[PDB]
């Protein structure tokens, strides 16, 4: 639910949605997301790692 | 490019007056 569940009743989103509202918020256009996004969640799970 | 797209048009507020 992103940040949703912390001003009120936690607002399901998917999750890919929600990362690119991320970006959106640090100015990099939602855009970047969907276009990159096997690059991003393989970089995440990378970093986990 | 886009994982989960999907289909629909787009309005173009243009079109009316060219077609007008
Ligand atoms: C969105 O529309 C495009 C066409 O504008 C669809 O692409 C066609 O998909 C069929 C298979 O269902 C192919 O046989 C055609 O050759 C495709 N046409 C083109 C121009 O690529 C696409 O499937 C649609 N997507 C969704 C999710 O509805
Ligand atoms: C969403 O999940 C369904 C299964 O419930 C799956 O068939 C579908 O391809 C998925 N779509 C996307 C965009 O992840």
């Amino acid at each position: 639910s992103g940040w949703t569940f912390g001003a009120g009743a936690a607002l399901q989103i998917p999750f890919a949605m929600q990362m690119a509202y991320r970006f959106n918020g640090i100015g990099v256009t939602q855009n970047v997301l969907y276009e990159n996004q096997k690059l991003i969640a393989n970089q995440f799970n990378s970093a986990i790692g | 490019v886009v994982i989960g797209i999907v289909n629909n048009t787009v309005y173009d507020p243009l079109q009316p007056e060219l077609d007008s």
